[PDB]
């Protein structure tokens, strides 16, 4: 449902039925493509909505449960992308693009990414 | 009974394509100032 | 000293056999070997029923049938046998765990995945929450640092690192003289600024579980190891040292003839590039501890430097004699194969050596340098990568990329490798100036001068300053500070005249412009002067020269 929503561009009734979901599958499911999928679910939203603090959290704990993931790599790098901490989003854009081949958004990124290290002159 | 795996979605290419687009425009602007 | 050395004796034997018994070979031999540089108490919580399957866990893990031990303690609520099994359950995973990339430079065969771990850190977890004492107060005992240690480092398997330190300092609050645990607490740092922080921690933060320790041991500035600690932080990156000399003199009064602080300290002198003290300093540990094997290689490093090849093969053909699977004894074979420009078959070596431990001291990186020779460009790339991984501290993992990069087309991706080694180490002068000339393909003019104005600082000797003095007047030249060009290009002729006129190549460039310049500026009498100074180099030089001497003079 959640899933849905986000499709119809809502963004909001998504993000409520996800949350309700994830309420009720606290104390279950550490693991195994359903913690995962619903946490990384929602920090998509709220990336989405702009909201990109908890999102940064929230792809932080997912990364930490789980680190061999191309996605969240990639995701968490766009988010320091939308701020300005290039040190240490380039960094991770090495790691996803490490786990996976071609992740040709993420080579663009990365690419961009380079372009701004150029521009920039931090001491 | 099996479950599959529920649906997830990453970053599209729109708006990767978007930011890119952002970016370069203030990657762009701000040295005409300096 | 005094009751000081003789409380230490009493305790260290403690951390040598204990250690020993629940099979953690490396923190014991560091220990016992402690014992004789320096100048049987008993006790374990166990019964008769359980006290049975140590025994059994223990000589199953001897005979190093690791999987089987798993099994037969399937089922124990012992506070710290647990550790034991989970301990054999770890390392079952990790000889399989090879990444593919990775094993294809291990191996050059060219041909459950990780999910154990996380159930094994849920157990561990699962256990200590529903354990009768947890870690606060004076309760907790020996056998629980090690669950926490071992907790700690699978936490550093999946890079938690934040989680990791916590969980390593809570295990040593716990219980001290473990050498082990400090060793992976050093992969934990990864950066300078923190090492203070680290150290405030312990300052004023930490504390010691008196119950377990002996007198004068709680206390962090009478221990004797935390200068240990001390001394490896400081080593492993300089940064700005606290102590570090007060504090490495108590620690060489005790310990007497103890090969590891003399190995450390000659150590010192190679990351200070003092060659001929160093192999003095290497010289004596070998006489007193011939069939030590340990950091031998850095003595290779130096003798590959200095190129006393008739040295290093004697060497090589000692060291080889009393054991030839360590992986130090492969090291310094392949050390060897590159002195005699057999940079195709260091590579075997070095990947025997590899095999042995996959996580060494800087062999990763010797690795990759002999690929460069080989014009390969991209098997050392990659290489250099798993340096970085493994040790992300390494400045020669750091620097062979942004330099393998530097051939390679674009120098794009270089930048930024080399900007990271720089706050590595931004001693080094070869860096700064590295790090410019790739900067200059920026376009950013202004902040090259910045960075090539640190490198001749850096650089000490004025005569290796010639060149990049050049470097200086040409990123000038693209901007509107033709003076500026003049004022360090007459600098790099003031060196000529230090550097007794060797009257160079790059001076010769430097000559004739100053003349064309002061031509432009109506100063013939001057440009005249510097018109015969171009003396030596190639004919066009010359011509051009004597052209400029020609006009000077028609215009007086």
């Amino acid at each position: 449902m959640g899933v849905m929503y986000f499709k119809k561009n809502e963004f909001v009734k998504a993000k409520k039925y996800l949350k309700k979901a994830l309420e009720v599958v606290k104390d279950l499911d550490p693991s195994s493509r359903t913690t995962i999928s619903i946490q990384l679910n929602l920090g998509h939203t709220y990336r989405k909505l702009n909201e990109n603090e908890i999102a940064i959290k929230c792809f932080r704990c997912v990364l930490e449960k789980n680190d061999k993931n191309s996605e969240i790599h990639c995701s968490l790098g766009y988010l320091y992308l939308k701020t300005k901490k290039l040190q240490k989003a380039i960094d991770h854009l090495h790691k996803s693009l490490y786990l996976k081949p071609n992740n040709s958004s993420a080579t663009a990124l990365l690419k961009n990414a380079l372009e701004l290290n150029v521009t920039l002159s931090l001491d | 009974m099996i479950r599959r795996a529920p649906t997830t979605l990453q970053l599209s290419h729109d708006d990767v394509t978007s930011l890119i687009d952002d970016l370069n425009e203030q990657k762009l602007k701000q040295q005409l100032n300096i | 000293q005094d009751k000081i050395i003789h409380d230490i004796r009493i305790q260290l034997r403690k951390a040598a056999t204990e250690l020993s018994r629940w099979k953690l070979y490396g923190s014991s031999k560091w220990a016992a070997e402690a014992l004789a540089g320096l100048a049987p108490q008993n006790g374990f919580g166990l019964s008769e029923t359980e006290y049975d399957l140590y025994l059994l866990g223990s000589t199953l893990f001897d005979a190093k049938e690791f999987d089987r031990c798993v099994f037969f303690l399937k089922d124990v609520t012992n506070p710290y046998l647990k550790f034991l099994k989970l301990y054999s359950k770890f390392l079952s995973w990790d000889k399989k765990s090879q990444e593919s990339m990775e094993n294809i430079l291990t191996t050059g065969k060219f041909t459950e995945s990780q999910s154990n771990i996380s159930s094994i850190l849920k157990e561990i977890n699962t256990f200590l929450e529903s354990y009768e004492i947890k870690i606060d107060d004076d309760e907790a005992d020996l056998g629980l640092a090690l669950l926490y240690y071992l907790r700690g480092v699978i936490l550093k398997q999946e890079k938690n690192i934040s989680k990791a330190m916590s969980s390593f300092l809570k295990s040593l609050s716990c219980y001290s003289f473990n050498w082990s645990c400090w060793l992976e607490l050093m992969d934990c740092l990864q950066k300078v600024d923190d090492a203070l922080l680290l150290n405030n921690y312990l300052y004023q933060n930490f504390q010691f579980k008196f119950s377990e320790n002996l007198g004068s041991q709680r206390t962090i500035e009478f221990n004797i190891m935390i200068k240990f600690f001390k001394l490896k932080v400081f080593e492993e990156l300089n940064g700005q040292l606290e102590d570090y000399f007060e504090d490495l003199e108590f620690l060489l009064q005790v310990f007497p003839n103890f090969t590891f602080l003399k190995a450390y300290n000659a150590t010192i002198s190679y990351n200070n590039l003092d060659y001929v003290t160093a192999e003095s300093r290497f010289d004596d540990i070998v006489k007193q501890d011939p069939y030590r094997l340990n950091d031998l290689e850095t003595y290779s490093n130096i003798l590959y430097v200095m190129q006393k090849n008739s040295k290093l093969a004697y060497l090589a053909q000692f060291v080889s004699q009393i054991d030839r699977f360590r992986p130090e004894t492969c090291c310094i074979i392949a050390n060897y194969y590159s002195a005699r420009q057999e940079h195709e078959k260091s590579i075997m070596y070095f990947r025997r050596a590899l095999t042995l431990d996959k996580k060494t001291t800087n062999a990763w990186t010797l690795m990759g340098h002999e690929f460069v020779e080989l014009s390969n460009s991209h098997a050392a790339i990659e290489c250099y990568r798993r340096a970085v991984d493994i040790c992300p501290r390494d400045f020669k993992a750091w620097f062979g990329l942004g330099q393998a990069y530097a051939l390679l087309d674009m120098h794009l991706y270089s930048l930024y490798y080399f900007q990271k080694a720089c706050t590595l180490k931004p001693w080094d002068r070869r860096i700064w100036q590295v790090l410019g000339e790739c900067y200059s393909k920026t376009g950013n003019k202004v902040e090259a001068i910045k960075c090539y104005k640190r490198s001749i600082k850096a650089s000490q000797t004025v005569d290796q300053n010639t060149s990049i003095y050049y470097r200086l007047a040409q990123l000038y030249e693209e901007l509107e500070d033709l003076q500026e060009c003049k004022k360090f290009m007459m600098k790099c002729v003031d060196v000529e005249e230090l550097l007794e006129g060797i009257v160079t190549d790059e001076t010769v460039k430097a000559r004739l412009w100053l003349a064309i310049f002061e031509i432009k500026a109506g100063n013939y009498q001057l440009a005249y002067d510097y018109a015969m100074g171009v003396s030596s180099g190639t004919s066009q030089e010359i011509e051009e020269a004597r052209m400029l001497a020609r006009e000077c003079r028609r215009h007086m």
